[PDB]
RNA sequence: GUGAAGAGGGAAACAACCCAGACCGCCAGCUAAGGUCCCAAAGUCAUGGUUAAGUGGGAAACGAUGUGGGAAGGCCCAGACAGCCAGGAUGUUGGCUUAGAAGCAGCCAUCAUUUAAAGAAAGCGUAAUAGCUCACUGGUCGAGUCGGCCUGCGCGGAAGAU
RNA sequence: GAUGUCGGCUCAUCACAUCCUGGGGCUGAAGUAGGUCCCAAGGGUGAUGCUGUUCGCCAUUUAAAGUGGUACGCGAGCUGGGUUUAGAACGUCGUGAGACAGUUCGGUCCCUAUCUGCCGUGGGCGCUGGAGAACUGAGGGGGGCUGCUCCUAGUACGAGA
RNA sequence: GCUGAAAGCAUCUAAGCACGAAACUUGCCCCGAGAUGAGUUCUCCCUGACCCUUUAAGGGUCCUGAAGGAACGUUGAAGAC
């Protein structure tokens, strides 16, 4: 479960290394972010000659969480740490060009399919 | 008052009986009955009806004068009753009766189905107009209401169920 | 419709073939035995009460033994009444059994729910906790306030407070039929129920629609 | 509806009435005269 | 003046307001202020009127065909008020910034005249004179009608926290 | 012959002069979206940075981030940052002791609940011979929030957006 | 809003008739006959003598001891007791 404050790393070609959840985006009170949500961060880290720069505000989707998610047969599936992938802010389209790592299948919901076709597994 | 002070003459063929209070008349469009309030009186004179207040109460006049209007569109409806003519326009805007119920097709994205009265009877000449006939005019009246009710004129086309004969005084956005 | 009366074996799952896990529980319900019948000349109301399950017959009280001899049927471990509909009747002594829930695809389910005991503020109604430190002395799990100062100068009714949670009647409603089974006297539900293992439940067709 | 304490007939068309209790004026011209005693 | 330093009865309860100044006793009577349907003692008393909000039992400027009563006034059976089947013989494209705005941008001209009466205008459509009702007084229908003054009682104005 | 004082925490409760959601009238209301007024109190009504702060300003949300009363609700429920004991210093005033609604660093928060109240849980007696069960239901209480997407339909509306 | 006079017209109102909201009463969940207004239904149990006196009442002795209950014990996903 993401929440604001934790620190994720980043699973594309934006320039971003480490970034930080500063709101879990859609509902009033609403606490954590799973793997499919959308959230706001700040960059905390990023690579000198890139793309986005640290510091700054900007949303991403969750791809990846040790947490996990739950099958509808009960199976989960749990990453080793978390990842996100960065989303301009008015129109959520990811910023970079290649994904890295594995994704699930939680993401097909025909809004990131881009992120489905670029990640290497699922 | 003056109203109540002119008599209701029966035709020929219509039929009247006064239990008490309780008026009902015969004609060959069916049957009408009314209970009048306390405080009018009414005397079945020579082919005519008398309305006059009860005496010991207030505002027997109004009362009369209410009777004998209530009375005269009794008669008037026992005999070729009432029509109420209603109009729709705007595009795609159509009626239809099906036996006792009207269909409806105001934009909506569902049926419109409205049930008609006892003694209503409605009928389409064309796609997008409706002619009810009836005894009673209350009960036509509140029909066309009700019916009009569904989608009232708007002014800036003057969409909508209208009836036939009413203005609508459309008016006109800003510029720019 | 009425219902049955039936006992909480345990719960489960049953894997559907698409790959889904439904989580089940499964009530054990006999035959419910019609004991007496209650109509508005008699009583001011319709109902049927019905007894299931059996008893040792060295402590069924002669008041209850007569009660049972009345309708002639095995005498249960206790005894309940389900209202009546307008169009059903019943009669005394007949045997009701769960294929009444073979199209019904949706119960509510009453229990017993387990009992917690003297819980506090806490457990029993949500309280936020208190500092665990920052000087806080005494008081990480109390309730805080109770009320305001001198102007209601009292408590008010229906204050959350600590007291006996669980142990209590609770109908978990709208619940999902997953099977009926006739031959094994069994009923399915999705879902958990009201009460430990081994209690009685209460199972009517939803009235929620 | 304008609700006022001070309701008046604005043009030759608009007329007072008295309906259950509240004094209302209706006006046939056009709708923005149409008042209310609150 | 009263309380202080005065009790008793009324004002629901309420030193200081109203009635009235307790020497003691009575299972006697008359009254005061207040009252008389039940709590709760005594008129479900009598005669005449008003009010319809539970006004009485909270609150103003102001608003309104609420009703009750006066003093006067017009319009009228030669036909009133309302409603209707009632509409129209300006030289007229008679002067505007114009090859018609002479009424509807803004002024004068408002001169000749028509009816039995009618109109250089109040609107609207159209900025547009081209269409509606005009304050017309011709007819039908045939008894009251229209405002203002004084005044009694009511109505709205009127939203707060256990 | 003592009624603990600002803010936070915990827990609330009522009013309606309504922030959202619900219903309407008018609009200088084409649609979408608004403005204003009327009805409505059922439920709901942010977590962060700075500061002791309430407030406020910011950063991001949300359908919305309501306005008030309740000893500016709540210290025999918590805190003790502010503030008004004793220490010390700066600026300033004073010859000085000392002082400042100036600042600055430091600085003891007690109570085993009798009564009312409230949350739970029993005993006694009653209910008209005694007993075991199952109910009826006068009354109480709980709950009552809402987003986004899709279809209707890119339809109605608009010149188009 | 409909019909409709007072006020030969109009008029949602005076008589009469319709709609109309998360508010209200229900509908859903729980408690609930100490609801002293103490309710209802079903089932079960007990039908022996005698004395006394202040009697319309009662007191007492002998015989009897039901249906049930409680107590005790082994305990419980019930529970501070």
């Amino acid at each position: 479960m993401i929440q604001e404050q934790t620190m994720l790393n980043v699973a594309d070609n934006s320039g971003a290394r480490r970034v930080m959840c500063i709101k879990v985006l859609g509902g009033s009170h609403r606490r954590y972010a799973g793997v499919g949500d959308i959230i706001k961060i700040t960059i905390k880290e990023a690579i000198p000659r890139g793309k986005v720069k640290k510091g700054d505000v900007l949303k991403a989707v969750v791809v990846r969480t040790k947490k996990g998610v739950r099958r509808p047969d009960g199976s989960v599936i749990r990453f080793d740490g978390n990842a996100c992938v960065l989303l301009n802010n008015n129109s959520e389209q990811p910023i970079g060009t290649r994904i890295f790592g594995p994704v699930t299948r939680e993401l097909r919901s025909e809004k990131f399919m881009k992120i489905i076709s670029l990640a290497p597994e699922v | 008052s003056r109203v109540a002070k002119a008599p209701v003459v029966v035709p020929a063929g219509v039929d009247v009986k006064i239990n008490g209070q309780v008026i009902t008349i015969k004609g060959k469009n069916g049957e009408l009955t009314r209970t009048l309030n306390d405080a009018v009186e009414v005397k079945h004179a020579d082919n005519t009806l008398t309305f006059g207040p009860r005496d010991g109460y207030a505002d027997g006049w109004a009362q009369a004068g209410t009777a004998r209007a209530l009375l005269n569109s009794m008669v008037i409806g026992v005999t070729e009753g009432f029509t109420k003519k209603l109009q729709l326009v705007g595009v795609g805007y159509r009626a239809a009766v099906k036996g006792n119920v009207i269909n409806l097709s105001l934009g909506f994205s569902h049926p419109v189905d409205h049930q008609l009265p006892a003694g209503i009877t409605a009928e389409c000449p064309t796609q997008t107009e409706i002619v009810l006939k009836g005894a009673d005019k209350q009960v036509i009246g509140q029909v066309a209401a009700d019916l009009r009710a569904y989608r009232r004129p708007e002014p800036y086309k003057g969409k909508g169920v209208r009836y036939a004969d009413e203005v609508v005084r459309t008016k006109e956005a800003k510029k720019k | 419709m009425i219902g049955l009366v039936g006992k909480k074996v345990g719960m489960t799952r049953i894997f559907t073939e698409d790959g889904v896990s439904i989580p089940v529980t499964v009530i054990e319900v006999e035959a419910n035995r019609v004991t007496q019948v209650k109509d508005l000349a008699n009583d001011g109301y319709r109902a049927i009460q019905v007894t299931t399950g059996a008893k040792k017959a060295n402590r069924v009280t002669k008041p209850e033994a007569g009660h049972f001899a009345k309708a002639g049927v095995e005498a249960g471990r206790g005894l309940w009444e389900f209202r009546l509909a307008e169009g059903e009747e019943f009669t005394v002594g007949q045997s009701i059994s769960v294929e009444l829930f073979a199209d019904v695809k949706k119960v509510d389910v009453t229990g017993t729910s387990k009992g917690k005991g003297f819980a506090g503020t806490v457990k029993r109604w949500n309280f936020r906790t208190q500092d665990a430190t920052h000087g806080n002395s005494l008081s990480h799990r109390v309730p805080g306030s109770i009320g305001q100062n001198q102007t209601p100068g009292k408590v008010f009714k229906g204050k959350k407070m600590a007291g006996q949670m669980g142990n209590e009647r609770v109908t978990v409603q709208s619940l999902d039929v997953v099977r009926v089974d006739a031959e094994r006297n069994l009923l399915l539900v999705k879902g958990a129920v009201p009460g430990a293992t081994g209690s009685d439940l209460i199972v009517k067709p939803a009235v929620k629609a | 509806m304008k609700v006022r304490a001070s309701v008046k007939k604005l043009c030759r068309n608009c007329k007072i009435v008295k309906r259950d209790g509240v004094i209302r004026v209706i006006c046939s011209a056009e709708p923005k005269h149409k008042q209310r005693q609150g």
